[PDB]
RNA sequence: AGCCAGGAUGUUGGCUUAGAAGCAGCCAUCAUUUAAAGAAAGCGUAAUAGCUCACUGGUCGAGUCGGCCUGCGCGGAAGAU
């Protein structure tokens, strides 16, 4: 699974997840798999759609992960009270708003692409969309 | 003409006499039983090529005299002798295995006069040509 | 019958038809095939 | 060979501009060159399916307004986050 | 969309493979006759045998196909007096 290498600080607070996406065009392949919704991907998640995608095409084209999960989640374990200090860090997550790209992929025709990017986004909890790479 | 009534296409080797063991069950199944091409496949045999395995037809009767015609060996077999070459694919593009001319395939199409039903000199030569180009061995112009 | 909640032509021979308000794939081929949405 | 009719708009902001967005609109603007630029309004869908071209991105455009042609061309494009819309557009004089 | 014929030849192209001529699998993915036929997509065969399909001629005499953008609806939808 991906995570940070090194943190700053190892719990973040909840935080929102207000406003519309950054990374909103396709900038390193030829297709995307865009994000529709509003939520969060796991770094299981992420990794559970990168297998996906990468066992569809099967070793072909190029595959770019644009969004990494850098948010630690906190969990409290079961039969612990509510107070008594923040819970552990169990997974790590990205931030997803619409518009996000969330992978990549290039090397590949669009129907095999589509394909892919399908598979993929049965792994994911947000509704998604296949994009194309846009001139300007 | 009659409608094709039962046939089977698989044959062998022509000079060795008695043919049986290479094809076996195939022919001797539903019409044609073994020892009907010691002597009629050889007495078509030496009059055209010995050798070589030549296929042919068997159209089937009830009347147990089933009605053969041949045909020329097929380039399936012929463009060995002409290259000098017995290898075929294995290493066609990765490194050419093989040679033969225009001129010889020309000959192995020419000496195939009715072997099928072409019209146009060229038309058989540029057949030829792609049956070599296919197999590995790259025609020689 | 495969009752799911996700019906889909699963080969050539397969069709949705809706009878009854139900979403169904019904196979000339395959009688696995068959399907009903529920 | 793009001919693009647009709207010289009178109202300008972000309630005018969504108003025209729900109206199956879209704003542009023109600038470049020696005149003041000038803020327009496209019908979306005919430009979004000129845009479909790369000829729309590459190409001197023409934008008729109050019948008045105007070579521009595509420099920038402001694109809905996740729909297949267009939000914005500028045209620089050509 | 139905219905009537085809759906080929070189070819068995091959390499392989306990068995692959269209299919454990790896290439070339070319030519011929063509109105049209894939070096073959599903089956199917012990590989072959074989059912189709892709594709084209006739009858038919108006639309037809499936993508996206949206409204409303459908299934998904099981609990206890
Ligand atoms: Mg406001
Ligand atoms: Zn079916």
């Amino acid at each position: 699974m991906l995570q940070p290498k090194r943190t700053k600080f190892r719990k973040m607070h909840k935080g929102r997840n207000r406003g519309l996406a950054q990374g909103t065009d396709v900038s390193f392949g030829s297709f995307g798999l865009k994000a529709v919704g509003r939520g969060r991907l796991t770094a299981r998640q992420i990794e559970a759609a990168r297998r996906a995608m990468t066992r569809a095409v099967k070793r072909q084209g190029k595959i770019w992960i644009r969004v990494f999960p850098d948010k630690p989640i906190t969990e409290k374990p079961l039969a612990v009270r509510m107070g008594k200090g923040k819970g552990n860090v169990e997974y790590w997550v990205a931030l997803i708003q619409p518009g996000k790209v969330l992978y990549e992929m290039d090397g590949v025709p669009e129907e095999l692409a589509r394909e892919a990017f399908k598979l993929a986004a049965a792994k994911l909890p947000i509704k998604t969309t296949f994009v194309t790479k846009t001139v300007m | 003409a009659k409608k094709v009534q039962a046939y089977v296409k698989l044959q062998v080797a022509a000079g060795m006499a008695n043919p049986s063991p290479p094809v076996g069950p195939a022919l001797g199944q539903q019409g044609v039983n073994i020892m009907e091409f010691c002597k009629a496949f050889n007495a078509k045999t030496d009059s055209i090529e010995k050798g070589l395995p030549i296929p042919v037809v068997i159209t089937v009767y009830a009347d147990r005299s089933f009605t053969f015609v041949t045909k020329t060996p097929p380039a399936a077999v012929l463009l060995k002798k002409a290259a000098g070459i017995k290898s075929g694919s294995g290493k066609p593009n990765k490194d050419k295995v093989g040679k033969i001319s225009r001129a010889q395939l020309q000959e192995i199409a020419q000496t195939k006069a009715a072997d099928m039903t072409g019209a146009d000199i060229e038309a058989m030569t540029r057949s030829i040509e792609g049956t070599a180009r296919s197999m590995g061995l790259v025609v020689e112009d | 019958m495969k009752v799911r909640a996700s019906v889909k032509k699963l080969c050539r021979n397969c069709k949705i038809v809706k009878r009854d308000g139900v979403i169904r794939v019904i196979c000339s081929a395959e009688p696995k095939h068959k399907q009903r949405q529920g | 060979m793009f001919t693009i009719n647009a709207e010289v708009r009178k109202e300008q902001g972000k309630g005018a501009s969504r108003r025209l967005r729900a109206a199956n609109k879209f704003p542009a603007i023109i600038y470049g060159g020696k005149e003041a630029p000038l803020a327009i309004e496209l019908d979306h869908d005919k430009v979004m399916n000129m845009q479909a071209k790369a000829e729309f991105y590459s190409e001197v455009l023409t934008i008729v307004v109050d019948g008045k042609e105007i070579k521009v061309k595509a420099q920038d494009v402001q694109r809905h986050p996740y729909k297949p819309k267009l939000q914005h557009i500028d045209f620089v004089r050509a």
